[PDB]
């Protein structure tokens, strides 16, 4: 049908205020429903009806900052929420120890993401911490885990480690060279990009690795053109009339940017079917409470509403802006970090 | 749903 | 202990076990931002938590609070890592947390933490003798649980259990010919045994993927696999193959066959192979008719192949 545009500005609204207690799941990263839904507002160019002073305080307020005897860099970064009961403080005095309070990689990847959503100049961001953070996390097979005091470890975290260091315009923060080379050994016999070496080829890992190389400025160098034409391929099969994840998968509203945005970085998504994949997005559209759904006729839920909304972009659409498909925030917003990085070389 | 972390 | 949801539970708040410890409690300052409602009893165990988190805390009372903090949330990954320590510091029994996470997984089989939780232990118990039979059921319930999956292959590499996956792999691709990740897991396990270079292998394979084909034709996992195994020793070196799908087109013809068509002629076009004008004519002949009528979704993309191929090879 048509793009219930309002709706959706609405919707995303509703998220940054409450959330109804069936949501505690996403507890620890609230940070990221957050983006979602501060980034889906700023792709829908609505960023005004939200007061984005206060936001941007509760984002400092999830910093994790070096303690006095700078003992903590290696756990530094921002944390998903105020789950542990740290007390209330925007990145003002130094860090309160604690025992179990470190950053997690997804929560400094979409805090750093949402401030310059909101127009901040990251200066309060203590960066050097940030990136020592970052280096912490990386493993010797050049992939990243989540937080210091372990986690599971795959292409999701490498993508996030490529955009922190993006943003800080500062790769310190991996060993590049190893990250490549996990990112490399993902790819499967089916030409397509996997979690990790030997696991099923799936549309959100190879959006990882394709963005992250992207983001590093290095895709020509890593895949030569055979590779990237056999990595097209794998990518333009995804296409049923949305998107899926995976071989003999079915459709889901989010692979319209996983894929597409991998597609459009690949220089390739100018020959998929607009028609068909704008039908289908719209198909699982909320027209009562806004949002999209991953299936139609299925709930929808901020992820899905914010992915829904970006790979409509992918496609120019009608009152939305366009999304930098690498950086995973608006091409306005990825302007003035662009400004915001040059200022910064003075 | 689509659990991602 | 003391299920949540007992006509006797008793909030912590009103526990005199726990008179010695002051709950702690959340604060997201003057404007909350995706502030999740809390019912009195989720916020009073979460209370607690943070006040045993806060003090390192490593009794017994505070491992049993983790149960119930993991029931309200189990994605709390610092909840997981805190029972963790806990684990260690109070030396539980291991194989009782296997049972414990055993069921809890079949819960939530699609949680991160959970997951990791199981690894964790399968690698301090150095004991991977109920993971096959495990995974097994839950692939059971979703034969292409990403997590399961992933877990199956760390599993199999880490204690080097390859003896009976291929033919596991056989069982399960009979079930359903199409799930994707069972062909990932045949070439997982083929090339980390025998590898493919064994001619015999090779054409053991060759041969199980083209029957599967005539099975099922209109399969893009047994296609992709057929020539992923083949794609970098040069799909043009197999001279007989050629003619065999050439064979199939007449009854057994879909978009993948036609593809695998295009990409044989454009690796002979590679290699300099005699007629060339002549093939790169058969292959463009065949993206049309990807463009046109087989694969027409992709229409834009053929075409943009075609034209790919006149300018590299004129
Ligand atoms: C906050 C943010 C924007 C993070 C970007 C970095 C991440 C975490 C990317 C995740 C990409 C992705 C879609 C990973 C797959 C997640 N799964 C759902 C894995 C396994 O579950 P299945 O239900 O089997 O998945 P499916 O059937 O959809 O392939
Ligand atoms: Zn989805």
């Amino acid at each position: 049908l048509d793009f219930l545009r309002d709706r959706h500005v609405r919707f995303f609204q509703r998220c940054l205020q409450v959330l109804p207690e069936r949501y505690s799941s996403l507890e620890t990263s609230r940070l990221t429903i957050a983006f979602f839904a501060l980034s889906g507002l700023d792709m829908l160019d609505s960023l005004d009806v939200v007061n984005k002073d206060d936001i941007i305080e509760w984002i400092y307020s999830l910093q994790v900052l070096p303690t006095e005897d700078r003992s903590n860099l290696d756990r530094c970064g921002f944390r998903g929420s105020s789950y542990l009961g740290i007390p209330f403080n925007p990145s003002k005095n130094p860090g309160t120890a604690h025992p179990y309070d470190s950053g997690h990689i997804a929560m400094t990847y979409t805090g750093l993401s949402c401030l310059i959503i909101l127009g901040d100049d990251l200066s309060r961001v203590d960066k050097e911490a940030c990136l020592a953070g970052l280096r912490a996390l990386q493993l010797e097979d050049g992939s990243f885990c989540a937080v210091p005091e372990g986690s599971e470890n795959d292409m999701r975290f490498v993508y996030c480690a490529s955009c922190i260091c993006y943003m800080l315009n500062n790769w310190s923060g991996m060993d590049m060279k190893k990250a490549i080379s996990y990112i490399r050994r993902s790819m499967s016999y089916d030409n397509g990009l996997a979690q990790g070496a030997g696991l099923e080829s799936h549309g959100g890992s190879t959006f990882c690795g394709i963005a992250s190389l992207c983001l590093m400025g290095k895709l020509e160098e890593v895949f030569s053109e055979k590779e990237l034409n056999r990595i097209k391929r794998w990518c333009i099969m995804r296409q049923q009339n949305g998107y899926h994840g995976r071989p003999n998968k079915p459709v889901d509203t989010c692979y319209s940017f996983w894929v597409g945005a991998t597609l459009k970085l690949l220089k390739i998504f100018q020959y998929t079917n607009f028609e068909k994949n704008r039908n289908y997005i719209l198909s699982t559209q909320d027209r009562l409470v806004g949002g999209f759904a991953k299936w139609p006729d299925s709930h929808p839920d901020a992820l899905h509403a914010y992915f829904g909304i970006c790979g409509l972009s992918l496609m120019e659409e009608s009152g939305i802006c366009k999304v930098h498909p690498a950086l995973n925030v608006s091409t306005r917003t990825s302007e003035r970090l662009r400004d915001l990085h040059q200022s910064w070389k003075t | 749903k689509c659990v991602i972390l | 202990f003391l299920s949540l949801d007992s006509p006797t539970y008793v909030l912590y708040r009103d526990r005199a076990e726990w008179a010695d410890i002051d709950p702690v409690p959340q604060n997201d300052g003057p404007s909350p931002v995706v502030q999740i409602i809390y019912s009195e009893k989720f916020r009073d165990v979460y209370d607690y938590f943070r006040a045993v988190l806060q003090r390192d805390e490593r009794s017994e009372r505070a491992f049993k609070l983790t149960r119930d903090a993991i029931e309200l949330n189990a994605a709390n990954y610092t909840v997981w890592h805190f029972r963790r320590v806990l684990l260690r510091s109070l030396q539980k029994d291991l194989q009782e947390e296997m049972n414990y996470i055993i069921a809890i997984i079949e819960e939530q089989p699609k949680n991160y933490q959970v997951w990791h939780h199981r690894r964790v232990l399968v690698e301090w118990l150095k004991d991977p003798s109920q993971e096959l039979e495990f995974i097994a059921d839950i692939l059971n319930q979703d034969a292409k649980n990403y997590h399961a999956w992933q877990h199956r292959q760390w599993v199999i590499q880490e204690f080097r259990l390859w003896d009976n996956e291929l033919q596991y792999v056989d069982q399960l691709l009979k079930e359903d010919v199409r799930n994707n990740s069972v062909w990932n897991q045949r070439h997982f396990v083929i090339s980390n045994t025998t590898g493919y270079s064994d001619r015999a292998v090779l054409e053991r394979e060759v041969q199980y993927t083209l029957e599967m084909i005539k099975l099922v034709p209109h399969n893009e996992s047994a296609w992709n696999y057929l020539k992923g195994i083949l794609q970098d020793r040069g799909l043009s070196r197999y001279p007989n193959l050629l003619n065999q799908l050439l064979d199939l087109q007449p009854s057994h013809s879909s978009p993948y066959l036609i593809a695998f068509l295009v990409d044989i002629y454009e690796d002979m076009l590679e290699n300099q192979c005699d007629n060339k004008e002549d093939i790169l004519n058969k292959a463009l002949e065949l993206c049309e008719i990807l463009a046109k009528e087989k694969d027409t979704i992709r229409k834009e993309y053929w075409r943009y192949i075609g034209r790919s191929l006149q300018s590299k090879h004129s």
